[PDB]
Formats: structure tokens, sequence, C-alpha cells
């Protein structure tokens, strides 16, 4: 809801099992609505329905 | 300021040539 | 009589002369033939004396006609005298590793 | 099939073709003829106005095109036209049944040749006279001493000699003798170009691919060599304002110059014409300026500057990059809808394939302008729905124009192909 | 295994690497008085990396 | 042209003459420690004294300034005047206050460089006269106050406009207009020259070195948004970078090490050029200092470039001279080094290239990939041409022990990679 998006990595996640993230996203101000990956694993998306253009 | 780069107008001076006509002579 | 050293020395300071530290200011500086010919171009002789552009081409008031050797190396003379040849052409030509290698790829990709 | 009641006068917004125009001199005035397919035209340099037209509609189009002093000479079907101003006043008639495919003029000898390797060489009837009208001599280089041939040159200060670059070597013939004085040696690369070097006795080769050659004909010895890979060397040309510098214009419509004391690249100008017409079908160095014309097919003559440097010390080596200077052009697509622009028949506007519309001058052509494509913003201010880059148009199938209120609101309506809606224009 | 196998692979064997931002390489300019270039070059590498 | 830029090009010849007394006095006050008035009121016989006192004490700190003691400093040099003598002999001298400024140019912090430097710009003239390659040669130097004091004398060429803008301030000029500066594209090509002509005469030093080494790497950094731009600042910066690793100083090889990989980490450069970059500092790797910083530059470079022919093999000339210029106990007391950067592809490639060409040295191979970690199409890559080389080469206990650290980490891998060439 803070527009955040926290990206971890599995392989340490899964070993860790308190992960640190990848990476911290905030480039949206609104609710995250719609997290979506390729289909290859290149490109997320992150789309909010409370503002447009988002 | 960044550095100008003020166009301005150009002239075409007078050119020195070569003759063609004083390289092809006739015959002795 | 030529004139002494001290002089000489004496002179240059009286005279303000700049000559010797013109040589040293001139001298001190970062110390730190043919494929073929043509027989009837060697047989042929023009006129001179029948245009002004061969008038400026000559080089005697008397002489009217001249061979075409003589003829083509006033030609040449003059069209250096035209164009001046630069050092590109008059003293460059092209006939563990190398260390030029990264500038023979910039001139030859873009 | 000649009228009575009209007559054909000259041809408005085209200003090459693909045809290498030629450059001369009136002393300080400089005029550049450049081919308009049966015609050609003679442009100021200074200016770019225009000069002269060829009158007569030659009734082919003219392939080979050059000039001295006060006489162009033109290559059509068959004959050299020797004109004056674009005046039709000497026919050239060569005795084949070929096309006359090169052309050049040195002193008394005309030299063109036709497309079975057959070289016509000319002789003025007088040393006073003006134009070739005398058939001297008839050559022909069969295919043992070389290619195809490339160019016809001449070379400053060669009695009698003629430079035939042919696909596989470059010879010299005496025209005076009519023989052959010099076979070059065979080169591993198709010679596609060939121009005389400002020095003394060296041309250079421009290839199907990079690489210029400075080849010597006295040593019989290329003495230099450009690489400049994946390129086909549409032009050579040399400064000789004063500056050891080389123009390549490649069919990619690229133009590259060298500094050739540091043997360096000084600079690069992408796409300055357009590939599919042939990108880079002329380029020429004004003698003795720092300016550039540079014709492509794309029907675009351009006219670049360089400036002069700007570094106190330095100079050649921080010297300054072309400048764009001024330029002339058309449509590249015959024109699909025309229109009148005012009374006084001074402007029309036109509507090409290209997606491209220009405003074409009638009296002088120096007014020939493509209309500007930027839009103006929205009354409400909200998003405009479309892609973000950049695109022209669709090609206009029907328009209407008036000019009861010229510069007050919008005075050309154009209804463009396959729209449900007619574009507005501003005159 | 297809070659999209093989592709997808090699996508998930390259991994990350830190940028070059515009705002990184600031402090050099008020750390360069009276540093060895190999000192220098090694800040240059871990600002980097 | 018009009058008005007519008069001004004429009065660009007229500078350095003094017309009258004011101009005169203009002239004789612009100096270099001094104030105004006693710029004004002190004479030339005074400075030239001062003068010739600092340039002896330059004398016996280092010979190179006997010559100049000799030439430059006389009182032929006190009664000569430039606009009184001829072209060739003006640009002699151009040349010697060239030489006389490339070998003061290190020690700009000193009073009697100071001395010796104002004497000859109240003679001389050089702040009128050659006033670019004076900025280039104290250009390091700009928190300085006699760098200031440069600035507020100086007429400046048309480039330094942002020393335009910081002139006649009480501030020393700053990091951000130093970055503009180098980002200007023909500033560069004034620094190509000077650059140039002291590679040739060999006085370079670590001050000026580490300013215009990270004014490149600011201004790639800056630039590192816009393609065409980084495009187009290539052949500049490669061709710097190509100089300085052909001059044989160790801190030029580091600069230009360090140029290059910021170049790479900015540019994904292309395969044959970065090969070039290599050849070129392996040619001219020479200290150990050197050495190690060029092999970081091969893993840097080796791990930025990506694409089709990503971990292909090093060639026979560049790999030859890999194993000649470098030990194999050299670079594994490199991995072992506990820092362990990211060499993937270039320890594969480097493998692969091994694998090929020396086949001898398995066991060195076997510690390499049992010290640094591996990913899984390399593995892939090394086990297929690992299998061909065991195809075409005897089976070799050394190669069959390779195999069974593959059993042993991932047999897996060589059972798809069997599957798909051979048995």
């Amino acid at each position: 809801e803070s527009g955040f998006v926290n990206l971890y990595d599995r392989n340490n996640a899964m070993t860790s099992s308190t992960p640190t993230p990848v990476a911290a996203l905030d480039q949206l101000t609104t609710t995250i609505s719609n997290l979506q990956f390729s289909p290859d694993g290149q490109i997320l998306c992150m789309a909010s329905r409370a503002v447009k253009d988002a | 300021p960044k550095v100008v780069r003020e166009a301005k107008k150009v002239e075409m001076t007078e050119a020195r040539a070569y003759n063609a006509d004083a390289d092809t002579a006739k015959a002795a | 009589p030529p004139p002494d050293e001290e002089e000489q020395l004496l002179a240059k300071f009286v005279f303000g002369d700049t000559t010797d530290l013109q040589e040293n200011l001139a001298k001190f500086n970062a110390d730190f033939e043919a494929a073929w010919i043509d027989s009837d171009d060697e047989k042929i002789k023009v006129p001179i004396l029948v245009t002004n552009k061969t008038k400026k081409l000559r080089t005697s008031y008397n002489e009217s006609k001249i061979n075409g050797v003589h003829y083509i190396n006033r030609l040449r003379s003059q069209f250096e005298k035209i164009y001046p040849r630069p050092k590109w052409v008059d003293d460059e030509s092209d006939s563990n590793g190398d260390i030029n290698a990264l500038t023979k790829i910039l001139s030859t990709t873009y | 099939k000649n009228s009575k009641i009209f007559s054909p006068f000259r041809i408005i917004g085209n200003v090459s073709n693909g045809v290498p125009f030629a450059t001369g001199t009136l002393g300080s005035t400089f005029y550049i003829v450049t081919c308009v397919g049966k015609t050609f035209q003679i442009y100021d340099a200074n200016t770019l106005h225009l000069l002269f037209v060829s009158e007569k509609e030659t009734p082919s189009s003219i392939v080979a095109l050059s000039a001295h002093f006060h006489y162009v000479y033109a290559a059509y079907e068959n004959k050299v036209g020797i004109y004056k101003r674009g005046i039709e006043e000497h026919l050239l008639e060569l005795e084949t049944d070929a096309n006359v495919e090169h052309l050049c003029i040195f002193g008394d000898y005309l030299c063109a040749s036709t497309d079975d390797n057959s070289i016509f060489i000319y002789k003025k009837s007088d040393p006073q006279d003006k134009y070739p009208s005398e058939f001297y001599t008839k050559l022909t280089v069969t295919e043992i001493q070389g290619g195809e041939i490339v160019s016809l040159q001449h070379l400053a200060t060669y009695l009698n000699k003629l430079t035939v670059v042919t696909k596989s070597n470059v010879l010299l013939f005496n025209v005076r003798t009519g023989k052959l004085v010099f076979t070059s040696n065979e080169f591993p690369d198709q010679i596609t170009t060939a121009e005389p070097a400002p020095v003394l006795d060296i041309i250079a080769l421009g290839t199907v691919t990079g690489e210029v050659i400075m080849f010597n004909m006295r040593k019989g010895k290329r003495i230099r060599t450009i690489k400049i890979p994946q390129s086909r060397i549409s032009s050579l040309s040399f400064r000789t304002d004063g500056s050891s510098h080389l123009s390549v214009g490649t069919s990619s419509g690229d133009l590259i110059f060298y500094d050739l004391d540091r043997r360096s690249r000084i600079h690069v100008l992408k796409n300055i014409h357009r590939e599919s017409y042939g990108g880079v079908t002329q380029a020429t160095f004004l003698n003795g300026q720092p300016i550039i014309v540079t014709s492509g097919g794309d029907n675009s003559l351009k006219e670049y500057v360089f400036d002069p440097s700007l570094s106190q010390g330095s100079g050649d080596v921080v010297v300054q990059p072309p400048r764009y200077l001024r330029s002339r052009g058309g449509h590249s697509q015959p024109p699909s809808y025309i229109a009148f622009a005012d009374s006084q028949s001074h402007f029309m506007l036109s509507a090409s394939k290209d997606r491209s519309l220009w405003s074409f001058s009638l009296r002088k052509d120096a007014q020939s302008q493509e209309m500007s494509q930027r839009l103006h913003k929205k009354q409400d201010g909200g998003r405009v729905g479309g892609s973000t880059i950049k695109s022209k148009f669709p090609e206009i199938v029907a328009l209407a124009i008036e000019n009861a209120r010229i510069g007050e609101w919008e005075n050309i309506i154009t209804a463009h192909k396959d729209e449900k809606f007619a574009r507005t224009w501003d005159m | 295994e297809d070659e999209e196998d093989i592709a997808l692979e090699f996508i998930n064997g390259e991994k990350k690497d830190k940028l070059v931002n515009m705002n990184s390489f600031t402090s050099m300019f008020d750390n360069i008085q009276n540093v060895q270039m190999d000192t220098f070059f090694d800040r240059v590498m871990k600002v980097l990396t | 042209s018009s009058l008005s830029d007519q008069l001004a090009q004429v009065a660009s010849n007229n500078a350095t003459v003094a017309l009258d007394r004011k101009r005169r006095q203009k002239l004789h006050s612009a100096s270099l420690i001094y104030n105004s008035k006693t710029a004004a009121t002190q004479d030339y016989d005074f400075i030239f004294e001062n003068a010739s006192k600092a340039l002896e004490e330059l004398s016996q700190i280092e010979p190179k300034f006997a010559i100049f003691s000799r030439t430059l400093f006389s009182e032929s040099s006190i009664s000569l005047d430039r606009n009184v003598q001829t072209k060739e002999e003006i640009k002699d001298l151009d040349n010697a206050i060239n030489a006389y400024l490339l070998l003061a140019s290190s020690k700009w912090y000193l009073a009697p460089t100071l001395h010796a430097t104002e004497w000859l710009v109240r003679r001389f003239q050089i702040h009128v006269k050659n006033t670019e390659m004076l900025l280039l040669s104290t250009l390091n130097y700009y928190q300085t106050p006699v760098f200031k004091r440069i600035l507020s004398i100086i007429k400046l060429p048309p480039l330094f406009n942002c020393l335009s803008n910081f002139v006649r301030s009480e501030k020393p000029p700053t990091a951000l207009t130093m970055i503009k500066l180098f980002n200007d594209m023909d500033f560069l090509k004034l620094y190509t020259s000077y650059l140039d002509q002291c590679i040739k005469h060999n006085a370079t030093y670590t001050n000026q070195l580490l300013f215009t080494t990270c004014c490149f790497i600011n201004v790639v950094a800056f630039n590192s948004n816009n393609d065409e731009k980084l495009n187009q600042l290539v052949p500049i910066l490669l061709e710097i970078s190509a100089k300085l690793l052909a001059s044989k100083s160790k801190d030029c090889q580091i600069a230009a090490h360090t140029i290059l990989v910021v170049f790479a980490t900015a540019l994904p450069l292309k395969k044959t050029i970065i090969l070039a970059a290599m050849e070129t500092i392996l040619s001219n790797l020479d200290a150990k200092e050197a050495k190690h910083s060029a092999l970081l530059t091969i893993c840097k470079l080796f791990q930025t470039l990506k694409g089709q022919g990503n971990v292909d093999q090093l060639p026979s000339k560049i790999f030859k001279l890999f194993d000649s210029k470098f030990d194999t106990v050299s670079i594994l007391t490199f991995l072992d080094k506990e820092d362990k950067p990211v060499c993937d592809k270039f320890i594969t490639s480097y493998t692969r290239s091994i694998a090929r060409y020396d086949r001898s040295k398995l066991n060195i191979i076997l510690s390499l990939l049992k010290k640094i970690r591996l990913e899984r199409y390399e593995v892939r890559l090394i086990i297929t041409d690992l299998i061909y080389l065991s195809e075409i080469l005897e089976d070799k206990s050394q190669l069959v022990e390779l195999f069974e650290y593959f059993i042993s980490i991932n047999e897996d891998l060589v059972l798809k990679c069997l599957k798909s060439l051979g048995l």
C-alpha cells in the first residue's frame, strides 16, 4: 500500500529464512494493485488502481 | 553560461584554378 | 682588423643586440622516379609566347619555344606554387602484441 | 503531338535526382549544374538561387553531366549536348549504337565513353573555339587491359593523357597518339569512384568496399589507403580551402571527413541523404572554400559549411565540425495533390506520397519549404492519445483551401488516405 | 532440454551489478589531495562494485 | 562582415601593443604576485633580478631550467619586445614559453615559479599571447590563489566560459564547473593535444593525472544517460587511454586502466575493441601494481561484455601473450584473495582457451574450478568442450578426475550434455 515492492531472490531467501530484499522499489506512492513478471523473468511491472497513469 | 555557437554568414571568395586548355596542347 | 670577443660582448651590452638570443631561441627546442614515360611527350616542343599563362610559365624573355620535358617541369612547378605539397603525402606513405590496435580499430569502426 | 495553345516551360520542386552535379565558376560566382530528368538546372552557389534552366527538353534523360567555364556538356541517350546558359546550341552525335556513359573535358579533347567501353575523343575546330564539333578519334578499351570504364579523368600536368579508371585497374591513354601509355596494377577491389587529388599525379579510388586508396601514377604505387569497411564509397572530395581533409560520401547517406596529416577521423555526418534513393549520390567541395555541396538521390541538394577553428593555438587539431548551411529540396515521390495558394501565381502547395507536404515558390524557388507538422496545444488541456514517437500524416487524397481570411484561422483542409476525419492547415 | 531452456538458464545465470549513476563520483574531487593513484583506483573500484 | 566585427578583430590584432600610457599601465599592472599600485611603480630590472634569482633557485632544484636561464632570462631578454620581431622568431618564442611551462607545470605551488612566471607575464605577455596553454598547464590547481590570480588577470579564450562566469570572485572555481568544462567536447580535443605533448615530453605527475582522470570518470558519469554523446565520446577518450598505455609510466597505465574500467561499466563495448584493449594492456604491461590493476581490468571488461559470443575463447596471440605476461600462480593467488570479484565469464573463457590450446595444466584448471564459484551455462560450455577435447585427445587420468569432480558436483549436467552430444 505504501507503493513499496520489496524484491528478494529465492536462492538466498530459502537459506536465510529471514531474508534481505535485493531491491526496495518505491517509485509509486499509492496502492500497488498489479505485480506481474515477464515470462522469462526480465521485467516486473507494478500498477496502481488508485491513481491514473500508474 | 555554456559555450556559445552563434552562426554567421558565409561568402564565396575568388577561387583560382588550373587550365586544361594549357594542359592540352597541339602537337609539334 | 677583426673585433675581440670581450669587445663584442660589450658591444652587445651597449647596443641591446638580440641576435645571439635569436640564434639560441631558434636552435633550442624540446630537448626532453617514374614508372612510365612517353616518347611523343618527350619529343614534343611547345610555343611559349602565344598565351599569357605560358608567358607566366616561361623563364626567359628571349625564349619562345621549349620542349615537353621542361614544359611539364615548369607546369608542375607552378602547380606546386598553386597548391603546396603537404606532409601526409610528401613525407607519409603506408607501404608480443602491438600498441596501436585501438587506433586501427577506431579508424575502421564507427 | 506539339500544341498550339500551350507550351512546356519547366518543373517545380525538384533539385536533384541521383545524377551527380557539376560545379563551375564564372570568376567569383559559382553555379551548379544538376540534372532534373530530361533537363538540367543551373543554380547559384552563394545564395542557391536559380541561374539557368535547359530551355529545350532533351528527348531522353541526360545521363552524364560536366562543365567548364561557360559551356555545359550533357550526355543523354546517344549525343553530347553542348549548351550555353541552358540554351541548346550544339549537338554532338557519337558514331555508335550504344549510350554515352562517361564524359570529360580537357583543353582541345572531349572524351566521352559509351557503355561498350568505347571512348570518343573529339578535337576543337580551333584553339580559340569554344566547343568540340570535330570528331578526332575513337578509342576502345577491350577486356584484357581492364574492366568496364569507371571514370574518365584528366590529371593535372599531363599532355593529352586521359585516366580511364576501369573496374580492375587504371589506364592512361595519350589521346593525341590514341595510345594507352600506361597500365596500372590490378586492384583487388572493384573501383566505384575516382577523384584526382590536389597533390601531383595522385588519384583516390573509392571501391565497392571502404578503402580510399591514394594511388600515385608516377610511382605506379598505392601510396596510401583509408579503411572504412561495410560501405560503398559513393563520392570523394578534397578540402582545397587550405587544409588536408577528405570527405567520403558513402552510399549509406553518410559523410566522413578525415584529416590526412594526423591520419584521423575529423567528423561523421549520418543520413544526409536517403540510402533507398542511393544515399549521397554526389559530394563536392567548393574550390578554395569550406563549403560542401552534397546531393542525394532523394531530390536533395545540400550545402554545408565548416567553421574556422576556435582554438587559438591548436587549429586543425581542434577543428570545427560542419555547421548546417543552405540546402534545396523537393519531394522524394511524385506529387500526389497540388494546389495554388494565391491569385498572384506565386505559391503552390504540393502533397506527395512521402507523407511530406511542401509549399514551393513559383517566381524564384528559394521558398521551397515543408509545411511544419507541429501540433498546437489543445483547448481543454487534456492529454493526447497517440504513440510517443513522431510520424507524418497519410497521403492527401482530397484538399480545399481559401484565402478570404488569411492569417486569421485555418485555411487548408486535407483529407488524408483512409481517414474518417480531415486535418486542418494554416498556410 | 531445448534452446529455450538454455536461454532461460542463461537469463537466470546473468547476475546483477551496481550501475553508474551521474551522482556517484562527486566525492573524489574532495578526496583527491595527497592520495596515491593505486588507492584512488581502489576507491573508484569500490564505489563501482 | 560588419564593421564592428572588423574593428574587434583588428583590436585583437592590436591587443598586446601599448598605444598610450594608460594601456601601457594596464599591461604593466597585469601581474601575478603584486597588486596594481606596486605592480605599476616597480620596474623590469627589479622583476628580472628577482626572476634570475628565482630561476637559479629552480636550477638548484632541477637542472632543467639552466637552458632557460641561459636564453629566456637574459639582458637581451629584457631589451627585446615581441612586436618588434618577425613571425619565425615569435613562433620560436611561443615554442620556448611552451617548453618552459611544460617544465614548470609540476611546481606551481612554489614562490620561485611564481616569480619567474610573473616576470614572463609582465615581459613576454604570455597571459595575453598563450592563454589556453597556460590554463591547461595549471588547470589542476583550481583551488589555489595563484590560479585565482591567473583567472583575475587573464583574458579568456571563448571556451572557458565557466571561468568567465567565475572570474573576479573570492571563491576558487568548482568541481562542477570542472565537470562542465570537461563535458564540453572541443576542450577535450585541446586536452588531447596537451596529453600528446606531455606524453611525448614525459612531463607528467600524479596530481594532474588524478585530476583529469576524475574529470573523465565524472563526464562519463553525467553522460551515462545519452548514448549518442557517449558514442561520440568513445574516440577521444579511447585515444587518450591508448596513448596513456603507450606511455611507460605506471601511474599513466593505472589511470588509463581506471578510464577503460569506467567507460566499460558505463558503455557495453564491442568484443574486438575489448580484445584490442587487452592486447595493448598486455603489450605495455611491465610493473606490479600495473599488473594487478590490469588483471582487474581484464576481469571487469570480460564481465561487462555480454551478448552473442559472450564467453568465446581467447585467440592464439592474445592467449599466448596472456600466459607469457601472467603466471598461473599469480592468478591463483588473485583467486585466493578474499575480496573475490565476479570473474565468471573471464575465468570460463580462460579455462576453455587453455582447454583448446595447452591441454597440459589440467591440474591448474581443476584448481581454478574448485576455487571460483561458477554458473550453469558456463559449466555447460565447459562440459561440452571438455567432452570434445576428451574425444580428440587421449583419455587422461586428470581429465577423468575433472569428470569425477563433475560427478561429485552436478553429474546431471554431464548427463544432459552427453545425451545432447554423445552417449
